[PDB]
């Protein structure tokens, strides 16, 4: 278990996968050239888990860049980490979607995922220990939506027994008001449910409520929200970019997260709260568990936990990280459940990222996060009751029974969260 | 001389079979390379510590021990420590994929894709020895590795070699340096399938030498160093009367016929007595008398139970160092009646006593002070039943609601195994009921 | 057929094409086999020509389709801000209920488009209007955790 295949799909799958390579870099001190510039050699302590090894000590990235837009092309290249990417990782196709799930899962994206799966063996057979694949897009759009899960599914059965990891932004109204968008998330959480070990749930319409709200931000941009983005991806990656105690292991973490295979869906959250350009031990801990620093539009404290990772960068003392973690589960002990004991794992790390001393990451899979599925829900039933621009879909081949059957499994995941956050272990 | 064999299984029992033949090697004057000054015969022996070790041709000692792993990380750095000239190479077997924590992929996948190199460099060994007695085999509990592959690997050596003995040293589980929510599983898990196969196991808490290391070592937060540096040293106490000339326990046979009354209830508990900081190195020398009552203490126990609340089948007394045996008997008559201590109606009311006049030896680098006198009591108690009822407790809790049932599910294992092993064990509890808790 | 015609043309957004069958007779109140007239599909698709048109030839502004749905239920589910007001300029009742008890209040209150929700309490509202199962556009907002919403509600 030591390398990583990254791919990002679509728009939003490019934009917010450009940002985690520029952070990561930082940390690992690797300059848009590729050459490692650092001043510690922790840096490359597992640095093969997201990166090749070329020739003059220039790390190149195991990232492939997909996209039916030929225009993202351009985006990242004119990047300032642009040109540490493969020319030959660039799939990209004629036309786009134009945010139909079924052109960028049926048709369009279906001529173009052979293209990927070629690009994918020749980075995984050239990986010495291989474990999964992350996967960074939006499901409000076309692309990294339906080309996205379409993806995932021929990479499963070709790789059945490895380790799928995505990171899925959530759509809302505050940030895109386009109403076939709830289709397209709807649609791509249906598979998402069956083909994926591991999804963090980064959700637009709780970036807009903390820049607009806590960062007091009056029009935030997507710059704005992909800063809270790649500041949650980089701490959810720690353990597997440094070597502290845990490992990195993909499947390790799964197997102490996820205790249904559908339960799947992690709450990201993040501590302190920076806004662009611009804490104690106790106080880490407390924001950490707040609703306010939660990456998914849920309050935790309507549900429980059923399992939570926490990590800690920066340089502060183990036995006080200890104490508090403890104590924050007495005066919190309502909201864990009582038939998985010992569900906190604390991690920690002595590097932290630039510009922060100390930080904190936290990792829940919590039944809260039904609410953020009845809000995608409730908007899709409303569209898909008066039939509104289904023949967009149909035209493309589309069953209707697909949407009644995606709304119906979507359903059913939150009644499978409810059933556990009333269970008592008596 | 009767030859052991050590085998070493996943993160824990490589890391403390690392510390533990350090520790032999100081406690017996062999040099990291494998040279034993002290040692006349050369190219052979017929000493007591040849029962570990064997002697090559050019006076080199080496261990009679297997590292297995299924996965190199932990392995790779005894490849390249201080004792890396010490071992066999070709007995440091690792894999590339480890059992992920889960039960199911130590005994059923990944263990079977190595099952087989395993017992060939274990039969290498077996050849080499004119008289093999048994193996002690050192595992976690809660490690997928730890456990699903050491059952696998007990369930194999029982049909090549069914009549030699096997002891075990199980690491049992502790939610202070615990690395899975799912250990609980695999420790159920591995005790049913390897209870039949096991004649002796010495459990040890890593939440008792955790207490230990915070309130008699001084340790504000103990790592993995300092519980396997204590651990060794308890080890060492435990398999010193092999190593060295005496009269209790002299081999693996009188182990399970001293503690063992019946086969399924061999999980002896050990006390091990003084425990004294490294950084008070002009303390009081306690007396034998002092530390004899220090045994009967649950501070100083291996795993958290009390032992005033059950009965003993069984107590033997390991001494080492200025140790009169008349202090001895003096030390036992008084806590033979000024102690709550109630052994059962069908065993002898005895207390064996074995003396090694030689005082225990400290690692440079352990938190231990020098001592020159300590005792290492091993006792069957029905108190020990106390740490199964903790752990089936946990049990109980997730596979009720069926939680990460899943994952084992999916790698080869059948559901049906979960609700058999729970099972064994609530017979097990029953059999400490029985007879007197 | 030109009532068939008329219908294609008004959601394609042919703005010509429906002036020229308007004057060979089209029936600007003709509808499809869901009961969806011409101004049914102009306001949804959003073309605000050709809603304008059809209300300056007879197009009824309060037509419901075999579900219940009045051009205001699709302009506001949609968002088109001024379709929404272009038809309330021409009498669309506010406060028309569809077959499952939501108003024009409920459904923008549900896509998030506040402004069209801000719009709808002007003209009068009714905030205190139940679905089938008894959620209010204030509701909604509680149970969405829609700060923003109930902000705007709370007048
Ligand atoms: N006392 C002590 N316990 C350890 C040590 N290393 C691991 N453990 C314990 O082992 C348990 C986890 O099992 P491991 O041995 O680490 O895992 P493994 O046997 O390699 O099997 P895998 O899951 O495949 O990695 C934890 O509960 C730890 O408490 C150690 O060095 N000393
Ligand atoms: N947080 C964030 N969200 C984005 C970004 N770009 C697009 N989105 C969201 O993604 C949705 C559009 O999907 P998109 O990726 O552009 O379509 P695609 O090309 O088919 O994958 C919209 O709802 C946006 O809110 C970004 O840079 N950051
Ligand atoms: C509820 O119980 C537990 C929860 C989490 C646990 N470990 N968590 C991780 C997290 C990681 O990265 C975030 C790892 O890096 C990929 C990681 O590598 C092993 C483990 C462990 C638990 O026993
Ligand atoms: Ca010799
Ligand atoms: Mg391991």
């Amino acid at each position: 278990m030591r390398e990583i295949v990254h791919i990002q799909a679509g728009q939003c799958g490019n934009q917010i996968g450009a940002k985690f390579w520029e952070v990561i870099s930082d940390e690992h001190g690797i300059d848009p050239t590729g050459s490692y510039h650092g001043d510690s050699d922790l840096q490359l302590e597992r640095i093969n888990v997201y990166y090749n090894e070329a020739t003059g000590n220039k790390y190149v990235p195991r990232a492939i860049l997909v996209d039916l837009e030929p225009g993202t092309m351009d985006s990242v290249r004119s990047g300032p980490f642009g040109q540490i990417f493969r020319p030959d990782n660039f799939v990209f196709g004629q036309s786009g979607a134009g945010n139909n799930w079924a052109k960028g899962h049926y048709t369009e994206g279906a001529e173009l995922v052979d293209s990927v799966l070629d690009v994918v063996r020749k980075e995984s057979e050239s990986c010495d220990c291989l474990q999964g694949f992350q996967l960074t897009h939006s499901l409000g759009g076309g692309t990294g939506s339906g080309m996205g899960t379409l993806l995932i599914s021929k990479i499963r059965e070709e790789y059945p027994d490895r380790i799928m990891n995505t990171f899925s932004v959530m759509p809302s109204p505050k940030v895109s008001d386009t109403v076939v968008e709830p289709y397209n998330a709807t649609l791509s959480v249906h598979q998402l449910v069956e083909n994926t070990d591991e999804t963090y749930c980064i959700d637009n319409e709780a970036l807009y409520d903390i820049c607009f709200r806590t960062l007091k931000l009056t029009t935030p941009t997507y710059g704005d929200l992909n800063h809270l983005v790649s500041a949650t991806m980089s701490g959810v990656t720690t353990c597997l970019r440094f070597p502290g105690q845990l490992n990195a292991d993909l499947r390790k973490l799964a197997v102490n997260m996820v205790p249904f295979p559908r339960l799947h869906f992690f709450m990201p959250g993040f501590a302190p709260l920076t806004s662009r350009g611009s804490l104690t031990v106790p106080e880490l801990t407390q924001q950490m568990f707040d609703s306010k620093n939660m990456m998914a539009a849920c309050d935790p404290r309507h549900g429980r936990y059923l399992t939570v990772a926490a990590i800690f960068r920066g340089r502060m003392s183990m036995k006080e990280v200890d104490e508090q973690m403890l104590n924050v589960q007495n005066k919190n002990s309502s909201y864990f459940v009582e038939w998985i004991p010992n569900n906190v794992k604390t991690a920690v790390c002595d590097i932290p990222p630039r510009g922060l001393k100390m930080s904190a990451t936290f990792i829940g899979n919590s039944t809260a996060i039904q609410e953020l599925f009845k809000r995608i829900s409730e908007q899709f039933t409303a569209m898909f009751r008066r039939k509104a621009f289904l023949h967009w879909y149909t035209g493309e081949g589309m069953d209707e029974m697909e949407f009644t059957e995606a709304e119906s499994n979507m359903n059913d995941l939150v009644s499978e969260y409810q059933q556990y956050q009333d269970a008592t272990a008596d | 001389m009767r030859e052991c064999i050590s085998i070493h299984v996943g993160q824990a029992g490589v890391q403390i079979g690392n510390a533990c033949w350090e520790l032999y090697c100081l406690e017996h004057g062999i040099q990291p390379d494998g040279q034993m000054p002290s040692d006349k015969t050369i190219g052979g022996g017929d000493d007591s510590f040849n029962t570990f070790f064997s002697e090559t041709g050019a006076g080199k000692h080496v261990p009679r021990a297997v590292f297995v792993d299924l996965e190199p990380t932990v392995i790779d750095e005894v490849r390249t420590g201080t004792y890396r000239q010490l071992f066999h190479p070709e007995q440091l077997i690792t894999g590339k994929e480890d059992a992920a924590n889960n039960y199911a992929r130590g005994h059923y996948t990944i263990g079977k894709e190595i099952i087989d190199l395993v017992l060939d460099r274990i039969r290498k060994l077996a050849d080499q020895c004119t008289g093999l007695q048994g193996f002690l085999v050192f595992h976690s509990f809660g490690g997928g590795t730890g456990s699903g592959f050491t059952s696998l690997l007990m369930e194999r050596l029982s049909v090549d070699y069914g009549k030699k003995s096997k002891l075990e040293f199980s690491i049992y589980p502790a939610p202070q340096v615990s690395t899975a929510v799912v250990e609980p599983y695999n420790s159920i898990l591995t005790t049913h399938t390897t209870l039949e196969h096991s004649d002796c196991a010495f459990m040890v808490d890593n939440e008792a030498i955790y207490d230990i290391c915070r309130r008699n070592l001084d340790i504000e937060r103990p790592t993995y160093t300092n519980l396997n540096r204590l651990i060794s040293q308890i080890v060492s106490s435990i398999t010193a009367s092999l190593r060295f000339d005496g009269a209790l326990n002299v081999d693996l046979t009188e182990f399970q016929t001293n503690l063992v009354p019946y086969p399924r209830i061999h999980f002896p508990l050990a006390t091990y007595a003084p425990v004294i900081s490294a950084e008070k190195a002009y303390h009081e020398q306690l007396s034998v008398a002092e530390i004899t009552n220090a045994c009967f203490e649950p501070a100083n126990q291996m795993v958290k139970c009390d032992p005033r609340h059950g009965k003993y089948m069984a107590c033997c007394l390991l001494y080492r160092g200025d140790v009169v045996p008349k202090d001895v008997n003096a030390a036992i008559a008084t806590i033979k009646t000024k102690r709550s201590i109630q052994f059962v109606d069908w065993c002898p009311t005895g207390f064996k006593v074995g003396i090694n006049y030689q005082p225990p030896t400290v690692v440079p680098g352990g938190d231990l002070a020098k001592v020159q006198r300590a005792v290492c009591m091993l006792s069957n108690t029905t108190a020990i039943a106390e740490a199964w009822a903790r752990l089936d407790h946990k049990f109980d809790l997730m596979y009720a609601k069926r939680a990460f049932v899943h994952w084992y599910v999916g790698e080869g294992m059948e559901e049906g195994e979960f609700s058999e092993a729970r099972e064994d064990m609530a017979a097990l509890e029953k059999d400490y009921e029985e007879v007197g808790v | 057929d030109l009532g068939k015609k008329l219908l294609e043309a008004a959601r394609a957004g042919q703005d010509d094409e429906v002036r020229i069958l308007m004057a060979n007779g089209a029936d600007v109140n003709a509808t499809d086999a869901s009961g969806l007239t011409p101004l049914h599909l102009a306001a949804t698709y959003g073309h605000l020509e050709i809603v304008e048109v059809l209300l300056k030839h007879g197009a009824d502004v309060n037509a419901i389709d075999i579900m219940g749905s009045t051009p205001l239920h699709l302009a506001a589910l949609i968002g088109h801000l001024e379709i929404v007001e272009v038809l309330l300029k021409h009498g669309a009742d506010v406060n028309a209920v569809d077959t499952w008890g939501d108003t024009p209040l409920h459904l923008a209150a549900i896509m998030g488009h506040l402004e069209i929700v801000e719009v709808l309490l002007k003209h009068g509202a009714d905030v205190n209007a139940q679905d089938k199962f008894g959620k209010t556009a204030f509701d909604i907002s509680i149970d969405n955790g829609n700060e923003d919403l109930a902000e705007i509600l709370q007048k």
